[PDB]
RNA sequence: AGGGGAUCGAAGAUGAUCAGAUACCGUCGUAGUCUUAACCAUAAACUAUGCCGACUAGGGAUCGGGUGGUGUUUUUUUAAUGACCCACUCGGCACCUUACGAGAAAUCAAAGUCUUUGGGUUCUGGGGGGAGUAUGGUCGCAAGGCUGAAACUUAAAGGAAUUG
């Protein structure tokens, strides 16, 4: 069922161009990925975020689908995602994974950096490999964020994103952790421009 | 069994190419499987330019160099010159550096 | 060409790991809580066990350093966060591109408009 | 022995008795 | 389908390639060449009697060193001559 | 891609492939009316000409053979009709 | 999986991948299992209510788990414009 | 004292899962045996084969025990657990307790009729491990397990009273044979025969049922 | 040459399905082809065909959700005689509860069930299963 | 059988080496090397991998043809051109990443679409030696090519991989 006016607000709309989000990789494109609209000469590839919104209600609507909502994780190895995710992990139930994998993880239960997690998150499958690979091994899903060069090996919904960029990596985690709680969990129920601000992710320099 | 693709090197879809002589030992050696390296050394040293120029005429007109192309054989391209044998895997990286 | 052994190093870390209240940056004061907090055999061994705690604390209070687990420096920097409002959106109007323009006009609504014309 | 060196010494071995028998032909 | 022809008409290729190919079958062609009536000095027969011409003890083969007792017998049915093993230790006096 | 409309495919990507290669054949050639405006009635010449047609009274070169691309000098007008 | 009185012999009915619509069975530790919950009035996704899709490893494993999730979500009615039929 | 990680392995002490088929309907990792063997206790030891390996190590030539053993009720249920240690018997108890995590069910089936009791298979299938490949082929009842005692003995435990069985391969390396058997048999479940083809709710299941309950901490 | 153009459509088939694909156009669609891919759809292997016409041959677009583990065609289009069609069912089919092999006979192309329903034979066609 | 015969160079002869050194290194140098006319018909003649057909997968280079253009350059005065850029498509030589899949493995977009075994068709192999030997036949001036056994003997020979 349809359930609301729920589609792209117009705001949020511009959430996402100064955001970076809509240059997507360049020439190069998985065959995997319809997430392209008519591309742009010069290079990248224009992306029909029509759909990024649709994935994150999608995406979120599953993220906050765990009667545990403790046990879902989020991971970023590549650090600009890490000040998103651990950021994401503090206004959910979900536990995060941010630095280093410490591969072996799902597998042997012995190891103390282990989780069970019944749904995971990571942001560049190519540098969280291992992350996806071994969700492979025990059963649970994966919510990936996506450029257009990204791997959809192994991948449940994906987002088209540009994870090429200096801000649109924080732009999804705000919104999932944003609808994460427009949804069920308190939050407002109005056009809603979310107490929190876009900038909370933010990836810093030093 | 086989222990690279080529089983030579540079060679698929041809038959015969014309073989080159070592320089080292004037083994023949298809060009194809030859070993190639440019020498360009020039007539320079450490300190033999500077003798070279100062008590001169035409205060340092061009400097040119020696210009030619070596083949050798893969034996002897073992002996001495680039061959640095790799590893299982390690050989089929054909980055020159 | 003294590196301690790991054995001094697995418990140094262990130690820091669930006794920051107290382990002060002073050795003496380390060592003395050595024969109070742990099971050692001999002076010498808790010397360099103690010993090395110091350096590894004395380190701590500069940044963090690889093994640190006592669940307090996660929740110590996950709200040193939230820095500097400059979100844009003040830039001129909306800077798009000669299609970017065109990609949810099928179904979005108006917004302002800039136009970008390239040539490789 | 090598291969082809086990060729010549029969190629040659077949030569000598094939001149043999050709002195009964 | 890499080998034979499958055609509904191509019996007679099967066939004689078959027969042709069983000659690599040891059995087949010893049974039908009859090496065993030409050669095989039994003619071919379960057992043949012979005559023990000499009592030979044949230095057994390596890695064993052993000297087995056997004895030269010349078939009566058909000439030729062959040694044979005196198996059941003693039993070389009793050849004879 | 396990899912795919092969009955009704979009008029841009069988547009890409080849002339062979999509649903139903069909010659991607067509045929225009040249006007060389030096004549009243001209002729109807084929995409690939291989002849360089000449017009029914004059000797006016129109096209000119080539790997395809009937050149048509003697810069006129024509129709896809 | 009946027998001769009518009775229900050979246990385990296993699960079935909704793309492919292969069997998922035990040692196909690969496969998955996402629970969409129901979305309501103004947010508040609904709990311990889903509407359960599972997916073979195999399907998964090529890559195509998202592209053909996309049409499984349209084709029950949870986004809007997503996956075309044709491209 | 069980004191399980592998929280599934709380869900178990906690009797909110009484049977294996659950895990096998969402295909759940299990992870440790005490799950197995309190879902099954009747489990029978059958060490099949022990062979001897040699390794040349810069300081000696180490001799490892591998040891082979299958476990089952006799009910459709059976795991293939093989593992080498330096004596035999730490070889046999931790490839006994892998013998308890390899079990899978068996869809065993009727040969030509609907009579009642299942004894043969429902399809044929093959095992295709290295090199051998064993084919178990559906035989009417009254004719038993016809196959090496090694292959014998473990479709026994399966619980199958009579199939067919067919290898091809290096059968003397019954390390291999047991392998590819045990794929024959892990192969049932995989048959989409025509039965089976009605489409099922896709329940979920005790990982988010009793999520409130693995609760770890 | 294309030798039985009913393999190259049935192994298409086959091959898309392991595949994943629910779809599969197969060329050139012949008399035989629809004949056959009628009798699967009968026992619900696949689900439902269009034929193209080019002006050529033909092409057809056969649609199969998840069914099939084997579809087939039996080369030598081997005569059988109504006294061993079990001996072929034994064969190659997975168990004698489900599973057709389809095969030609004078009163039309019938799997092997409806064959030994009307008592008439002819050659084998293929199997699917 | 002529011509040619510069070069390098089986043979042979030498100088050195070695216990020996018919060699490797050096020297001389015949035949040869080259060409015409006629033969010979074998090479690890190799991708140690039959051909025709179909199906199955991602990727950027590149050769040839082609299509597409308010792409850049030549400026002549801008085209026309030519070269270059981009996208696509057919057929090439290959490379790369994957593995569903295959394999005894090394590895393989075929070496895949096989015990769930059948698209057409050609050829060869059936433990190792014996032996490509003997014998007949045939081709050749020869050297040799092609066809091609057996008696006996023997428990391994072999393959890829692992550790030393
Ligand atoms: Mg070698
Ligand atoms: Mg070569
Ligand atoms: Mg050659
Ligand atoms: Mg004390
Ligand atoms: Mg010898
Ligand atoms: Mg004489
Ligand atoms: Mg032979
Ligand atoms: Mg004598
Ligand atoms: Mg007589
Ligand atoms: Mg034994
Ligand atoms: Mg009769
Ligand atoms: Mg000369
Ligand atoms: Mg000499
Ligand atoms: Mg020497
Ligand atoms: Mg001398
Ligand atoms: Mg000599
Ligand atoms: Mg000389
Ligand atoms: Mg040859
Ligand atoms: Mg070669
Ligand atoms: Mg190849
Ligand atoms: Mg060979
Ligand atoms: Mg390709
Ligand atoms: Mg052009
Ligand atoms: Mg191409
Ligand atoms: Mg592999
Ligand atoms: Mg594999
Ligand atoms: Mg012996
Ligand atoms: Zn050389
Ligand atoms: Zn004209």
């Amino acid at each position: 069922s349809l359930p609301a006016t729920f589609d792209l607000t117009p705001e949020d709309a511009q959430l996402l161009l100064a955001a970076n989000t809509h240059l997507g990789a360049r020439n190069v494109q998985v065959h995997q990925e319809p997430y392209v609209f008519n591309a742009r000469p010069d290079g990248v590839h224009v992306i029909n975020v029509g759909k990024t919104w649709e994935k994150l209600v999608l995406a979120a609507r599953i993220i906050a689908a765990i009667p545990n909502p403790e046990d879902v994780v989020a991971i970023s190895s590549r650090t600009f995602g890490q000040r998103a995710v651990l950021k994401f992990a503090a206004h959910t139930g979900a536990t995060p994974i941010a630095g280093r994998f410490t591969p072996g993880s799902f597998t042997n239960y012995i190891t103390r950096s282990f989780k069970e997690p019944r749904l995971v998150i990571v942001t560049d499958p190519r540098s969280d490999a291992q992350a996806i690979k071994e969700a492979s091994y025990v059963n649970i899903p994966v919510i990936a964020l996506t450029d257009l060069d990204s791997p959809s090996e192994f991948v449940d919904v994906a987002i088209p994103c540009n994870n090429r960029g200096k801000h649109s990596i924080g732009l999804i985690w705000y919104l999932l952790a944003r609808e994460v709680l427009r949804l069920r969990g308190a939050l407002v129920d109005r056009t809603q421009p979310w107490s929190i601000m876009p900038d909370l992710y933010f990836y810093r320099d030093p | 069994p086989k222990k690279r693709a080529s089983n030579g090197r540079n060679k698929k879809g041809r038959g015969h190419v014309k073989p080159v002589r070592c320089v080292n030992c004037s083994k023949s050696i298809p060009k194809d499987k030859a070993i190639k390296r440019m020498a360009i050394r020039n007539i320079v040293e450490a300190a033999a330019v500077r003798d070279l120029s100062e008590a001169s005429v035409y205060p340092e007109y061009a400097l040119p160099k020696t210009y030619n192309k070596l083949h050798y054989c893969v034996s002897c391209a073992i002996h001495a010159r680039i061959v640095r044998v790799r590893s299982r895997e390690d050989r089929k990286n054909r980055a020159p550096p | 060409g003294r590196v301690r052994t790991k054995t001094v190093k697995r418990a140094s870390k262990a130690l820091i790991e669930r006794y920051y209240p107290k382990l002060t940056l002073d050795f003496q004061t380390n060592k003395r809580l050595c024969d109070e907090i742990a099971t050692i055999q001999s002076k010498r061994l808790r010397n360099k066990i103690a010993g090395y705690t110091t350096h590894l604390m004395k380190r701590i209070q500069k940044g963090p350093v690889r093994g640190i687990s006592f669940k307090l420096q996660e929740e110590e920097r996950e709200r040193k966060d939230q820095y500097v409002p400059e979100v844009s959106r003040s830039n001129g109007v909306l800077n798009v591109d000669n299609q970017t323009s065109d990609l949810v006009k099928s179904l979005g609504l108006k917004l302002p408009l800039s136009v970008i014309n390239v040539s490789a | 022995m090598r291969a082809k060196w086990r060729k010549k010494r029969t190629r040659r071995l077949k030569r000598k008795r094939r001149k043999v028998r050709a002195r009964s032909k | 389908g890499k080998g034979k022809p499958r055609g509904l008409n191509s019996a007679r290729k099967l066939r004689v390639h078959r027969r042709n190919n069983r000659w690599a079958e040891n059995n087949y062609k010893k049974r039908l060449l009859g090496t065993a009536f030409k050669s095989s000095p039994f003619g071919g027969s379960s057992h043949a009697k012979g005559i023990v011409l000499e009592k030979l003890g044949i230095e057994s083969k390596q890695p064993n060193s052993a000297i087995r007792k056997c004895v030269r017998v010349q078939l009566i049915k058909n000439g030729k001559k062959v040694t044979a093993f005196v198996p059941n230790d003693g039993c070389l006096n009793f050849v004879d | 891609v396990l899912v795919q409309d092969l009955l009704h495919p979009t008029a841009a990507s069988e547009a890409r492939k080849h002339k062979l290669k999509t649903l139903v054949q069909g010659p991607r050639s067509y045929f225009l009316d040249v006007k060389c405006p030096g004549c009243l009635n001209i002729t109807t010449v084929f995409s690939h000409a291989q002849t360089a047609v000449t017009c029914e009274s004059c000797s006016t070169i129109l096209c000119t053979p080539t790997g395809g691309k009937a050149k048509l000098s003697e810069g006129t007008s024509f129709r896809r009709k | 999986m009946e027998n001769d009185k009518g009775q229900l012999v050979e246990l385990y009915v296993p699960r079935k991948c909704s793309a492919t619509n292969r069997i998922i069975k035990a040692d196909d530790h690969a496969s998955v299992q996402i629970n969409v919950a129901k979305v309501d009035e103004e947010g508040r996704a609904i709990p311990g209510e889903y509407v359960t899709y599972a997916l073979s490893g195999y399907v998964r494993s090529r890559g195509e788990s998202d592209d053909s999730l996309n049409r499984l979500a349209q084709n029950d009615g949870l986004l809007k414009n997503v996956w075309s039929y044709s491209r | 004292g069980w004191v399980p990680v592998t929280k599934l392995g709380r869900l178990v002490k906690a009797g909110k899962i009484t049977t294996i088929e659950e895990i096998f309907l969402h295909s759940l990792p299990v992870k440790e045996f005490q799950i197995i063997d309190t879902l099954l206790p009747g489990l029978q030891d059958e060490v099949m084969n022990i062979k001897p390996v040699q390794k040349q190590t810069r300081a000696g030539q180490r001799t490892r025990f591998k040891a082979v053993v299958v476990v089952g009720d006799s009910n459709g249920h059976v795991g293939l657990g093989i593992k080498t240690a330096k004596e035999v018997a730490g070889a046999i108890r931790a490839g006994i307790i892998i013998a308890k995590l390899s079990v899978i069910p068996i869809r065993r089936g009727y040969w030509g009729t609907n009579l009642g009791q299942p004894h043969s298979l429902a399809t044929k299938t093959t095992g295709k491990c290295g090199s051998v490949t064993v084919r178990l082929i559906p035989a009417p009842r009254g004719s038993g397990i016809v196959a090496s005692p090694a292959v014998k003995k473990l479709l026994q435990l399966a619980g199958v009273e009579d199939v067919y069985t067919q290898s091809n391969g290096k059968t003397r390396t019954l390390e291999n044979t047991l392998k590819a058997a045990f794929v024959a048999i892990g192969n049932t479940y995989g048959f989409l025969t025509p039965n089976l083809w009605a489409e099922q709710p896709l329940p979920v299941s005790p990982l988010d049922i009793y999520s409130d309950e693995a609760s770890a901490q | 040459t294309r030798s039985s153009v009913l393999a190259d459509a049935l192994n298409a088939i086959n091959n898309a399905e392991k595949t994943g694909k629910r779809q599969v156009l197969i060329r050139p669609s012949s008399k035989v082809i629809i004949k056959f891919l009628q009798v699967m759809q009968k026992h619900g292997y696949i689900g439902e065909f269009e034929y193209i016409d080019d002006h050529r041959s033909g092409k057809i677009v056969v649609q199969l959700n998840g069914r099939l583990n084997k579809c087939g065609v039996i080369s030598p289009r081997f005569n059988v005689k109504i006294g061993d069609i079990e001996k072929w069912t034994a064969n190659l089919l997975p168990a004698r509860q489900f599973g057709y092999v389809i095969l030609t006979t004078s009163a039309g192309i019938m799997d092997h069930e409806e064959a030994r329903r009307k008592h008439v034979s002819g050659k084998i066609l293929g199997f699917v299963y």
